[PDB]
């Protein structure tokens, strides 16, 4: 990296921005911020460079750049957008189903506290669409452990299982498709009493 | 690799140094660092091998008197100096077997089990043969039979330099030096504790060798740890200078000379403890403990060098090779004879 | 392929140390906490003794513990096996 | 790792819309946790892939009592004045000596004036002077100082 | 004493609402000496300052701080053995990152973090040192400077104490090694304290199970010359005398199965002290008391010792823990590998009551999976029960794909060549995919193949397989032939036992011959199938369609799968044609190997080997003689050429078809051949049995040190083949070859060990039962894989 005067430095690395070219962009906001960590206009290349390396899929130089502005600027006009961020980023890492969904609550917890504290954001309108996505995603994970449990014949642990669904994520599609296999469970384990309960629950549910 | 290793200094010699003889014992130590070093007693050198291998030689010409092998038929491990006193030659085994050899013939008078590996030279004081075991096992064998009278229990850190303190003895009273970093006192009469002073400074560590008392002070070094002055009488700490090795010194007029663990040779007062001349050009050299040979510091180093070292200002007087394989174990001067043992077993005499 | 084990396990004797008017703290005391209750209104607890080794069929006890509003023992209802 | 660089794009989901299960009569559903429960944060914000997601000398001071309230502060903070001009409304200091907490010690001459500008009053101190460690020399630091100590005075 | 306002001197990074978001002390508060003290340490353990000063103007209370400098780089000089990028990421894991802050008061700490590291790979001599160079803006760029030195070599391992066995001897199970023989893979030189652990572990058993009940471990020391390039062990141990077991109580929190637990003690009193089969009823009653429900059932056995009788009386106590329930088995860390692949190992099943074995047994049912780095498991109490337990298991995922190059020479296949792609874990599946190549003198085959491990949750398998086969016979001491075969396989393996293994599928195959030397049994064949070539002309060409059906069956109880010492090996393998086909055959092969010992130390055991194959048609054709059995060569009968044993050619009298002297042909008309004509080149039968019987001894004359390493046998190999459809009356002046009665047989000596090119096997075989035709080869030999 040159060392010319930062205004002309942070011209360059806007103009790599617009041209969605990060490799650059990056290696010319890394050095202005590492020569001047603070300053008025610092928050801003902070802003640029977690931007940058969230659409170069620098996941965990993001994360760990977000999580310091977070750390060192609580109360920043813009910590609203800084939340969106590390909401992405996290939703990046989940790639959705049957894997780690420690990415996806990450996701959902972050974008939940964006909402609670900023329910007049830009960012969410498009927040909310994206832990609605989120909810039966981590349904769909509770949804896969009974479907396994209930191969194996583990119908103590798949009714466990779908009972903690009806509890965390009564409103998605996950549980309604995991109901049936509650049902089984209870009739597999001669609990038919139990069994004609949820049968009754299905029974007068949609599908949708 | 191994951080810098000195050069071998270039010195006109203000005399000639030359090999007056040199006689073979097996294939001697190796590369397995020991105390093996030859003993002269009565015109006659005793070394060893630590395959078994223990000869009898003349001192003015290196003619064989006896040979003999104490490897049963499986190697001895013999490490334990060699001591000659009362007609008898002490070797310690790292067997935990001490031999005490016949000094006429070379007959074995006795042999003893020990605590473990006595790796120490052993020490013959108040007519008991004092061996320093590898466990920090510090026993007491009777110099006529063998047989164990006491055995002190020096405690031992998760790890050590290799070798133990030879102790000496004064009053009754041996000093070993332990692995802990710490001096201790016993009494010769039961391994009765006295006194136990510490001298030492992730793993830092000091193991320690041979402590030399003069009129009620003691003197001690430990690795990387201080080289003390100690009261014989309460085991109290004189005075501290912050230098530490694991190879004897020497004490003469009011000088001590030793070899830090960084071979630097040296001269200090021993009122204070105050540096007088140092000499850093055998730095990193590998050098064995000094001796004085008329008026002359000798040390072998591990190319297998002799340098001769002037004992007022610390300037070089001679330099000689004499053997390829090495020096490592101590040289011996004494009655007009210098004597060495090189890695490979070669026992020279230099005049 | 293993064997399988699912639910509580009942000692023929811990259910001794059960009867009528017990509190929810004493019966989770005499038989540990239950892997299932009912979660649709009815507080009952339901102790499922399942196992099941290889190649050989299943063998269920159902000790089915229905409590009061207050959360004392109403009725206990027991079968050994399973037809 | 390649599997990030197409999330971290553009992709967009429209998974299956929320719908709250009815309770048949004669029992209840499981109570509901509340940890996962979105709540209706309503308004039109642009969704995915329309949305913008691009991230977002001297010093003076305004304010009879001002001018001998301003020499006062001075006065009980120990700093020599010396030339004292109430006439013109400015005065000059000796060097004042910092601490803050950081490096060596930076030490400056001052001139603080206090006349009326429309319906306020300004106190305008410039930093004349600044040596630090006997080596003149950042410029706003020790003239903001010098200006936040007559201010906490006021 | 209240505050008006808060005012912050040398915040820099820290914005002036994130330390005002730190304070207890807040704005109009009455605050003393104690409530400034309390924030001035809430300030010091936000991490962001060096110094923290709060002390009172007049109104105001004002915060004066120094924040620790921030890293500007982070750089590596003199870290030979130490890569930068991953030295790298372990500071930024213990929190030293460019962007983050240095703390001036770990420094040293970093050094002596990373120096630690150099310590346990045994470089004694290493030195890491920090230079932190300031820079303007409260900034600093931290050097970190290295000296490796020398990695430092066991000089020896002493045991002291040993009377009833040698040094050496003992050494001989160890892990950390004094000595390693260039020509042989003993293992390094090189110090772990991992390694010692479980060598003083090894010495302790060794002792334990001859009945030395009262051996202890006095004391272990670890020297270190003082160079800091040699490293001496010694053991000091007392061996106290030989007991024999008087006899077993049990006392302790039994949970009344007092009953079944004397049958898990049951012992014949005389028995020797055994430290293994004390463990094992420890473990029995252990596992017992885990199948009626109890989480950590502990058993512990202290020796009661009478010197009397000299006996040893076994004083076990038992308490059965409580019981506890899984209520969720997680699984953190699989961000590739979807749950169900690491959920169908576990032998702890969630919604039931734990067994402290059974998570245990799940998590190495992981590892032996290769598809984690690391496989950690945490037992967590669920908040507010007094028995339900999370199980999780924290898995580091690691790049299951590979290329593998691998290189061999033997005997029987002279250079062989292995070369393959291979990802075994597939997009995280469990699923197997790879393409694999191999290539000797005598064939080359290229195979593509896909795995489910668990095609059915209770793991039977089902395969897939696309294969290309390229067969010159000539260069496998055969009548000269060229098979071009390529086809299909879909195969379920099922497990039925530990120990047993069975196997089913079906495959096409499409064989296709040419550049067959005419002889009366491969054209019998041929007359079989109803083709009818020149019996003159050897540019031929037979192309098959085969569809088979291929069973087999896998038994294996061998000790240890290097150097078996006991239990047997046995694999059947059969194959037969469904109708359709254009060949109509069977074929059923049999390996069996047996190992008995005969001493205790297991060093003298007797091997038993038999190799059995049959095969024929079934319309009236003949088996395929591409399908036919050998034997001969130092996989089967040592001492002969490979393939050498059985039915030689008998050859027409053809025009070879490049003809050219200097070159030595067999009946051609153009050496004038009139008739047929007998030959040595071997063609097999469809009728095998070899069986050999080892004699596997010590080795004689190397150090015990490493003797174990080298396996010597005595061997006496026999074995024939034949073919039954041989029309012995027609062929009546040469010899039978539907006769079996025909026994080659050798005796020699064989060495086996592991070296720095790999494996080696040498036989030195003397065939003393030898037939006309049977070609010798008395020295064989095997390198790596082949």
């Amino acid at each position: 990296v040159p060392d010319n005067p930062p205004n002309e430095i942070y011209a360059t690395a806007q103009q790599k921005l617009q041209d969605g070219n990060w490799r650059q962009a990056i290696t010319q906001l890394e050095a202005l911020d590492n020569r001047y960590p603070f300053g008025p206009y610092s928050q801003q290349v902070q802003l640029d460079l977690i931007y940058a390396y969230y659409k170069n899929a620098d996941l965990p130089l993001a994360q760990a750049a977000i999580d310091r502005f977070i750390r060192l600027n609580p109360t920043h006009p813009n910590i609203d957008y800084v939340m969106y961020m590390r909401g992405l980023t996290n939703m990046a890492l989940d790639d959705s189903s049957d894997r780690d969904p420690q990415h996806a609550r990450a996701a959902f917890s972050d974008f939940s506290k964006l909402v609670r504290g900023y329910p007049n954001s830009q960012y969410t309108t498009d927040a909310t669409k994206r832990l609605v996505f989120l909810k039966d995603r981590l349904a769909k994970y509770e949804y896969s452990v009974a479907e396994y449990y209930t191969e194996r014949g583990a119908w103590v642990a798949v009714v466990n299982r779908v009972e903690g669904m009806l509890r965390d994520y009564p409103d998605t599609q996950a549980t309604r498709d995991a109901l049936p296999l509650m049902e089984n469970a209870y009739r597999q384990m001669q609990m038919n009493a139990q069994a004609e309960k949820v049968a009754k629950i299905i029974a007068a549910n949609s599908s949708n | 690799d191994v951080v810098k290793m000195s050069p071998l200094p270039t010195v006109e010699n203000q005399f000639t140094p030359t090999t007056a003889w040199s006689t073979s014992v097996g294939s001697g130590i190796g590369n397995f660092y020991s105390n093996l070093h030859p003993a002269l007693a009565d015109n006659v050198v005793y070394a060893a091998d630590r395959a078994g291998l223990v000869k009898a030689l003349n001192a003015d010409d290196g003619k064989e008197i006896w040979s003999v092998s104490l490897a049963e038929k499986e190697p001895a491990l013999l490490s334990g100096g060699v001591t000659v006193s009362g007609g008898h030659v002490y070797i310690g085994s790292e067997k935990a077997q001490v031999y005490a050899l016949n000094t006429s013939d070379g007959t074995v008078a006795w042999q003893t089990k020990v605590a473990g590996e006595a790796l120490s030279r052993p020490v013959v004081s108040d007519g008991l043969v004092l061996i320093h075991t590898s466990n920090g096992q510090l026993q007491a064998l009777n110099e006529a039979d063998g047989a164990v009278k006491w055995t002190v229990n020096l405690d031992m850190p998760s790890l050590s330099l290799r070798g133990e303190s030879a102790p000496t003895t004064a009053f009754g009273a041996a000093v070993v030096g332990g692995d802990n970093g710490r001096v201790s006192a016993v009494l010769m009469e039961q391994g009765q504790m006295i006194w136990q002073q510490r001298i030492s400074q992730d793993r830092l560590s000091d193991v320690d060798t041979t402590p030399v008392v003069v009129n009620g002070v003691v003197f001690a070094l430990a690795y990387n740890g201080n080289l003390t002055a100690l009261d014989l009488r309460s085991g109290q700490i004189m005075w501290k200078r912050e230098l530490g090795s694991v190879n004897d010194f020497i004490v003469d007029g009011n000088r001590i000379y030793l070899v830090d663990q960084n071979d630097r040779v040296m001269a200090l007062t021993i009122d204070g403890g105050v540096t007088l001349w140092t000499q850093s050009d055998l730095l990193h050299r590998l050098l064995t403990s000094p001796v004085l040979y008329n008026g002359n510091l000798v040390v072998g180093d591990s190319e297998g060098y002799l340098h001769w070292i002037n004992v007022e200002d610390g300037r070089f007087v001679a330099q000689q090779k004499v053997d390829s394989s090495g020096f490592q174990t101590e040289p011996v001067a004494a009655d007009g004879k210098l004597l060495i043992q090189a890695k490979d077993g070669t026992v020279y005499s230099i005049t | 392929r293993p064997d399988i084990n699912q639910g509580n396990y009942l000692t023929a004797n811990d259910v001794s140390k059960i009867r009528v008017g017990m509190t929810q703290q004493q019966v989770a005391y005499a038989l540990g906490t239950p892997l299932m209750s009912d979660p649709f209104g009815t507080n009952t607890w339901f102790y499922v003794f399942r196992q099941q080794p290889g190649h050989e069929g299943v063998t269920q006890q159902t000790l089915t513990l229905t409590f009061n509003s207050s959360g004392v023992l109403t009725n206990i209802d027991n079968k050994p096996a399973l037809s | 790792r390649y599997k990030r660089q197409v999330s971290g794009d553009e992709a967009y989901l429209e998974a299956a819309p929320l719908a709250e299960l009815h309770a048949p009569a004669g029992m209840i559903l499981p109570v509901t946790s509340g940890d996962y429960a979105i709540p209706v944060t309503n308004g039109s914000g642009a969704v995915g892939k329309a949305l913008d997601i691009r991230p977002p000398d001297t010093a003076s001071l305004l304010v009879n009592t001002l001018w001998p309230q301003v020499v006062s502060v001075l006065q009980a903070k120990n700093y020599t004045i010396t030339q004292r001009d109430d006439a013109g409304q400015t005065l000059t200091t000796d060097w004042v000596q910092w601490n803050r907490l950081d490096e060596d010690e930076q030490r400056g001459r001052y001139q603080i004036s206090v006349k009326p500008q429309g319906y306020q009053q300004a106190v305008t101190v410039k930093l004349l002077n600044l040596e630090q460690a006997g080596k003149p020399v950042s410029m706003q630091r020790y003239s903001t100082e010098m200006m936040n100590v007559i201010s906490a005075g006021l | 004493f209240v505050v008006k306002d808060i005012h912050f001197e040398g915040l820099q990074r820290v914005a002036v609402g994130a330390a005002l978001l730190s304070m207890p002390v807040r704005t109009g508060d009455t605050v003393n000496d104690e409530d400034i003290s309390n924030t001035i340490r809430a300030l010091f353990a936000t991490g962001n300052f060096e110094d923290v000063r709060v002390l009172r103007d007049g109104d105001t209370l004002l915060v004066q701080v120094k924040e620790r400098p921030t890293i500007a780089s982070i750089t590596f000089s003199g870290n030979k053995s130490v890569k930068d990028d991953m030295l790298k990421q372990n500071l930024e894991a213990s929190g030293v990152r460019v962007g983050e802050s240095l703390d001036r008061t770990t420094i040293a700490d970093i050094e002596k973090g990373l120096e630690d590291f150099y310590y346990s790979v045994g470089k004694y001599s290493a030195s890491v040192k920090a230079v932190v160079t300031p820079l303007p803006r409260n900034r600093v760029d931290l050097k970190l400077v290295f000296q490796e030195g020398v990695s430092a070599e066991i000089q020896q391992i002493n045991i002291v104490g040993n009377h009833a066995f040698t040094t050496d001897e003992l050494i001989s199970h160890f892990q950390l090694r004094d000595e390693v023989p260039w020509w042989n893979v003993v293992g390094d030189r090189k110090y772990q304290k991992q390694k010692l652990a479980g060598d003083l572990e090894t010495l302790r058993s060794y002792y334990l199970d001859r009945g030395y009940a009262r051996f202890n471990i006095d004391s272990t020391q670890v020297s270190l010359t003082p160079d800091k390039k040699g490293i001496y062990v010694t053991v000091n141990i007392t061996e106290g005398d030989q007991y024999k077991l008087s006899g077993v109580e049990v006392s302790g929190n039994l949970a009344g199965h007092s009953a079944e637990i004397e049958q898990l003690t049951k012992i014949e009193p005389g028995e020797l002290y055994n430290g293994t089969k004390v463990t094992k009823m420890e473990d029995d009653i252990k596992k017992l008391l885990g199948r009626y429900g109890y989480a950590y059932p502990r058993v512990q056995s202290m020796p009661e010792i009478n010197d009397a009788d000299k006996t040893v009386k076994l004083r076990v106590n038992v308490d059965a823990g409580n019981r506890f329930y899984v209520r969720k088995i997680r699984f953190e860390g699989n961000d590739t590998s979807k749950d169900a692949v690491l959920r169908r190992e576990m032998r702890q099943m969630e919604g039931a009551w734990l067994g402290s074995d059974l998570v245990d047994q799940g998590k190495e049912r992981l590892n032996r999976l290769g598809f984690f780095e690391t496989v950690d498991t945490d037992t967590q109490r669920v908040p507010g029960s007094p028995d339900q337990v999370d199980v999780v298991y924290k898995v580091k995922e690691r790049n299951t794909g590979s290329f593998n190059f691998g290189i061999g020479y033997g005997t029987e296949s002279g250079v062989s060549f292995q070369a393959g792609v291979q990802q075994d874990n597939w997009l995280g599946t469990g699923y197997a995919v790879g393409i694999n190549g191999t290539k000797n003198d005598y064939q080359t085959y290229a195979e593509l193949s896909v795995t489910n491990p668990y095609f059915t949750v209770d793991g039977v398998s089902l395969g897939g397989r696309l294969f290309y086969n390229d067969f010159q016979a000539d260069d496998a001491d055969l009548s000269d032939y060229t098979n071009k075969s390529y086809g299909t396989d879909v195969t379920l393996g099922f497990p039925i036992n530990e120990y047993n293994s069975l196997r089913a599928g079906l495959g096409y195959v499409h064989n296709s011959l040419s550049n067959m030397q005419p002889q009366v049994a491969m054209w019998r064949y041929l007359y079989s199938m109803g083709e009818h070539p020149s019996t003159s002309d050897q540019d031929n060409s037979f192309k098959t369609d085969d569809f088979t059906f291929n069973y087999g069956w896998t038994y294996n109880k061998l000790d240890r799968g290097y150097f078996p010492t006991d239990g047997s090996r046995v694999n059947l393998t059969g194959k037969v044609t469904i109708p359709g086909s254009d060949n109509e055959y069977y074929k059923v092969t049999l390996d069996t190997a047996t190992y008995v010992p005969i001493d205790d130390d297991h060093k003298w055991v007797v091997l038993g080997r038999t190799r059995w194959g049959y095969g024929d048609g079934l319309g009236g054709k003949e088996m395929p003689f591409y399908e036919n059995f050998y034997a001969g060569g130092s996989s089967t009968v040592r001492g002969f050429q490979s393939n050498t044993i059985g039915p030689k050619a008998v050859y027409f009298p053809h025009q070879a078809s490049n003809y050219d002297p200097d070159y030595d042909y067999e009946c051609a008309t153009q050496d004038g051949a009139k008739d047929l004509c007998k030959s040595d080149d071997a063609v097999g039968g469809n009728a095998m049995a070899v069986a050999s019987l080892e004699f596997i001894t010590p080795t004689p004359f190397i150090s015990d040190k490493y003797a174990n390493s080298v396996r010597t046998s005595f061997f006496w190999d026999m074995g024939t083949v034949w073919d039954t459809n041989w029309d012995s009356s027609q062929y009546s002046g040469y010899p039978d070859y539907s006769d079996p009665s025909n026994i080659r047989m050798s005796a020699g000596i064989a060495l086996q060990w592991m070296s720095p090119l790999g494996p080696l096997v040498f036989s030195y075989a003397q065939p003393f039962k030898k037939y006309d035709g049977d070609k010798a080869e008395q020295f064989q030999f095997n390198i790596g894989k082949t």
